[PDB]
């Protein structure tokens, strides 16, 4: 079946992870992050990256798979599907298959993998040192997907859990992942913070 | 008439043909025009002498067969340099093409510009254009200086130094005009720094001979890993800073072992004794990058000025700690004593210090760095240093006294060392460390005979051939003799791998470096491994625990302070032990008088003459008898503040000097024979009386 | 109770899930003030993006009132690059953020309205080791 790994926190001895930048909760300021609830509201099809760093020099060269697993269990086994409106329309770059939400623009070393372990095409994420030392790693990921296309869209969140495959038998890369494309792309975050802090 | 404008770059054959044509026509004007055209632009020199290397080696010999070429050279080198400034500030020429390191080579190979007429606008402007250069080009140029003979690199370092001397004699320096606001002197200093790094690379530098920091899990201060709680990772701490060129070459000032020329040579005294460091420290630590911090050159400054900077660091440290603690007591309401009042008994001083200072240091290791206000029991008063000085000296002497068995003495070099194989308690070697740090920070002489090894491995080093040749150079010479021994050691002395190892009771204990140390014969097919293993085990790995405790104490009294590289191993000694050189003229010119007696008094003149009647040994023994230390204070006899007061009239009642304040209250006597006899008796009975 | 080195949790809202809790059932204990968690303290901890590390094995949180207690000690003692030129633009490959650091005074990575708040004063800026710290809304005036 489409069993999913547990939601844990496995960083490791060497600390490579994201780092997010906050500039305010203005209407037009979407190059930011939710400091409290750890939520991404960045505008769709917009360039909103905020800086990049890494500890010293992690060894790159191997691609690590990462599948966008849902949260609610009634469709935990569901296979992620691109929006039919985006699938049929000619809006991609041609190389992007009409079955993936992944638009690799913050990096260049990620390719779609037709994984048949659970009938789920799990695209790999670029495991590379960003800028090799600086401040607040934020790899640029912007998704163009509308999840209310009266089909298998069933508006819902998808979480990009990182799975590391290498020479060793251990699977690494378990962080506080966050990927959303539906509902409001950017805008402010104070209102969602307030209406979620009461629940 | 041929203008010779069909040729734009100079080579050996073409210049030879030009010279032949000029000689045949007996006219130097075409040659002057050609040389001016060539030296009017940078690209002409860029394409010049392009090999299809001895051209620069041989052509310059025949350039100097006349006189009219030097007048053209002067204005050519005045004009050319600003073009190089334009081509170096924002042009990235070295990035575009590595074939750019010929211009300054040609400009600098001529060993004749050093005439004083050039060194007003020709070579100073060349130095201004040399100040800016891509950071890899500086290193690449330095490689060829390093891989070269010592004589000519020496010659150019004196020509740069005498240029520096010429300006510092010419230019004026004061508070409103420091020695840094002038760009020419700063640029000359930078190029001299380049020559410095070349010369240090010339010596037999070393990096494997650097003992790794076998630091125990020192009690951390939660404000260091609070940052890791703030969200960062294990920070490469912004503490100790390193010169960028040191990173480029992988060469540190500490790495030098035996240089081609003594490092004292680089000390530019005319600049050095006109330099102020009280505000130079501010220019340095905050790192304002429009000025040059001469501490970045740890070679152009001497003992006194660096020590002034270190003291200023301690002063600003105490200022910051008080600024923090006033608000700490305002809010948290906790009581802290800024004075390090180590109030102890008269005979339990060591153990009282153990039970108080270590406790006050575990809470805050920066408390050791503070100022100490010693207050004994039975006497009271404002301690200006006399009680502190006697505390320090009695601590050292009782530790020097073999009643504890932890400080040993050798008559070969008159130096005090630790016990090689003691079984001490780690607290015993912690008051030595804290007292030593205070002496470095109390501006007080600490009578001690620590060799260079202490001040070196206390800096982060190991010790080497010359460091071994400080206590027992006889073993050094014995192994140096065996170094060139081409015979068979096995068939001559059949000595095993082990030799000996000293202990407390003198027993020749069993100690094999490896397994079967007494069963492995000496092999002559290799000697360097013997050298390396000896330089390891006989120089370290024997006082690991005890000296580890001592070094821990010193590092916890001074860890956050610019002391790791400003002072070389051969430099912190003068801060506490005393100046080796004993020049009496310094004492004469630096004299402070009191007691109401005029400086022009004949009595003082004959007293000084009586002192002159003594020799160097007698002078130093007199200094030991009076001041209490056998060496002159920091800065020698020309930097202290000695006080001459009056005890009373001409009478032999009680001639006594206030040792607490180092005031020589010598009685005023008329007859000279009585003065000579009394002084001879005082010299003969100096430390046997037990007064000091 | 969490002695795993490689599995160390970072964020308290991130730890909110695997502790069998939706948003408001976390109960832990601090270290530097030795007290139970506070809802406002949880909000402020989420307002500064800390990183919980285990103390003597037990991972514990950090309070809010202790903000200016172990941080004010290192704002006037150690000093380094204090310019807005190239003083941290070439010594490292990637220069810097827009104006974000790991702050010591405002203590969150970047406050929204703190870009020019210091610039309006120009009184001994505390650029410590090259970090452009600012001031937060919880410590604006004298409290």
């Amino acid at each position: 079946s489409s069993s999913v790994p547990s939601q844990k926190t496995y960083q490791g001895s060497y600390g490579f992870r994201l780092g997010f930048l906050h500039s305010g909760t203005a209407k037009s300021v979407t190059c930011t992050y939710s400091p409290a609830l750890n939520k991404l509201f960045c505008q769709l099809a917009k360039t909103c990256p905020v800086q990049l760093w890494v500890d010293s020099t992690p060894p790159p060269g191997t691609r690590v798979r990462a599948m966008a697993i849902y949260k609610q269990s009634q469709h935990m086994t569901e296979v992620v599907r691109r929006c039919p409106h985006h699938e049929r329309c000619s809006d991609s770059d041609g190389l992007a298959p009409p079955q993936h939400l992944i638009r690799v623009e913050g990096n260049l070393r990620a390719e779609y993998l037709d994984d048949r372990n659970t009938f789920r095409h799990s695209v790999v994420v670029p495991y590379e040192p960003p800028e090799v030392g600086s401040d607040c790693t934020t790899i640029h990921y912007n998704y163009m997907c509308y999840s209310s296309c009266m089909g298998g869209m069933n508006r819902r969140p998808i979480l990009t859990i990182i799975t590391l495959e290498d020479s060793s038998g251990n699977l690494l890369g378990r962080d506080s992942f966050e990927v959303r494309v539906c509902a409001c792309p950017g805008r402010d975050r104070r209102t969602e913070e307030e209406n979620l802090r009461k629940k | 008439r041929i203008d010779f404008k069909d040729v734009t770059y100079l080579t050996e054959e073409k210049v030879y043909e030009i010279l032949e044509l000029c000689r045949e026509r007996e006219d130097y004007s075409p040659l002057i025009r050609v040389i001016g055209r060539v030296f009017s632009s940078a690209e002409a020199l860029v394409q010049s002498f392009r090999k299809v290397i001895d051209a620069i080696r041989r052509v310059y010999t025949r350039l100097l067969s006349n006189e009219k070429i030097e007048t053209a050279f002067l204005n050519a080198l005045v004009y050319l340099s600003p073009n190089v400034e334009c081509d170096l500030t924002y042009h990235n020429v070295y990035s575009r093409d590595p074939n750019y390191l010929n211009l300054f080579i040609i400009v600098m190979e001529n060993r004749n510009l050093h005439s004083p007429e050039y060194l007003e606008m020709a070579l100073p402007l060349f130095c201004k254009a040399m100040s800016k250069l891509p950071l890899a080009a500086q290193g690449k140029l330095i490689r060829l200086w390093s891989k070269y003979n010592a004589d000519q690199i020496r010659r150019m370092m004196e020509t740069f130094q005498q240029l520096i001397t010429y300006k510092v004699i010419s230019n004026e320096f004061n508070s409103r005009n420091l020695v840094n606001d002038d760009d020419a002197i700063v640029a000359a200093s930078k190029c001299l720094k380049m020559v410095y790094y070349a010369n240090v690379v010339g010596g037999e530098v070393d990096t494997n001979h650097n003992e790794e920091d076998d630091e125990e899990p020192i009690p951390e201060s939660s404000e260091l890993t609070l940052q890791e709680l703030l969200g960062e990772e294990r920070r490469n701490k912004k503490g100790p800073r390193v010169d960028p060129l040191e990173t480029e070459l992988g060469v540190k000032t500490l790495d030098c072992r035996k240089p081609l020329i003594p490092f004292e040579e680089f000390i530019n005294e005319p600049l050095n004794e006109v330099l102020e460091m009280d505000k130079d420290y501010t220019f340095f630590k905050v790192e304002t990058e429009n000025k040059f911090s001469f501490m970045t050159c740890p070679f152009i400054l001497n003992a006194v000025t660096k020590n002034l900077g270190l003291y200023y660091d301690n002063r600003i440290r105490m200022y910051s700690e008080r600024r923090i603690t006033v608000l700490y007591s305002l809010v948290q309401g906790q009581q802290l004593n800024p004075y390090l009042r180590l109030k102890v008994r008269r005979d339990h001083i060591i153990d009282d210090a153990l039970v108080r200072l270590e406790m006050i240091a575990m809470e805050n290791p920066a408390d050791l760095k503070k100022q100490l206000y010693v207050e004994f029991e039975g006497e009271q008063g404002v301690d200006e240093g006399g009680v502190s000085k006697e505390f320090f000296q009695l601590v050292v002497e009782e530790i020097f006294n073999p009643d504890i068995g932890m400080f040993t003495y050798d008559e070969s070099t008159k130096l005090f060392w630790f016990n090689p194989s003691s079984f001490e308690t780690e607290g015993q070697f912690t008051l030595i460390g804290i007292v030593l740090g205070l002496a470095i920070y109390n501006n007080c002489i600490l009578d001690v005979h620590f060799p260079m090894v202490v001040y070196r491995k206390l800096m982060g080093k190991k010790g080497t051939f010359r460091d071994l040749g400080d206590s027992h150079p006889v073993l050094y010479q014995s192994l140096k003799d065996l170094l060139e021994y081409e015979g068979n050691v096995e068939d001559d002395m059949m000595i095993t791998f082990q030799i000996s190892q000293t202990d407390l009771f003198g027993n020749p204990m069993m100690y094999d470096l490896k397994e079967n140390g007494d069963k492995i014969p000496i092999t002559n097919e290799n000697r360097k491994e013997f050298v390396n293993l000896y330089s390891d085990y006989i120089l370290n790995k024997s006082v690991e625990k005890q000296f580890k405790a001592f070094r821990r104490g010193f590092h916890m009294v001074t860890n956050e302070s610019p002391l790791k590289y400003l002072f070389r191993p051969e430099e912190i000694e003068l801060l506490i032990c005393g100046s080796r050189n004993l020049d009496f003229q310094a004492l004469e010119e630096t004299t402070e008088y009191d007691g109401g007696y005029t400086r022009d008094s004949v009595l003082i003149r004959e007293f000084w003459e009586i002192v002159h009647s003594f020799t160097d040994e007698q002078k130093r023994l007199f200094l030991q008898f009076t001041t209490g230390t056998d060496r002159a204070p920091v800065g020698g006899l020309g930097k202290l503040k000695m006080i001459i007061a009056k005890n009373g009239p001409d009478t032999e009642r009680l001639p006594t000097s206030h040792t607490c304040f180092n005031v020589l209250l010598l009685p005023e006597y008329s007859s000279k024979e009585k003065l000579k006899e009394r002084l001879l008796k005082a010299i003969t009975y100096a430390k046997g009386f037990g007064m000091l | 109770m969490f002695q795993d080195p490689q599995e160390r949790p970072r964020k308290l809202p991130q730890l909110c899930t695997e502790l069998q809790t939706t948003i408001h059932d976390i109960i832990l204990e601090c270290v530097y003030c030795k007290q139970q968690l506070l809802r406002r303290e949880v909000y402020d901890f989420a307002f500064r993006d800390l990183c919980i590390v285990y103390r003597d094995g037990n991972p514990y949180a950090v309070c809010d009132k202790c903000l200016k207690f172990y941080s004010k000690i290192s704002e006037y003692r150690h000093y380094c690059y204090s310019l807005y030129g190239t003083t941290l633009e070439q010594q490292y490959n990637k220069p810097l953020c827009d104006l974000l650091i790991r702050c010591i005074n405002c203590q969150k990575p970047l406050c929204p309205e703190e870009k020019q708040r210091h610039l309006d004063k120009k009184q001994r800026f505390h650029n410590i080791r090259g970090r452009w710290t600012g001031r937060c809304m919880s410590c604006c005036r004298s409290s």
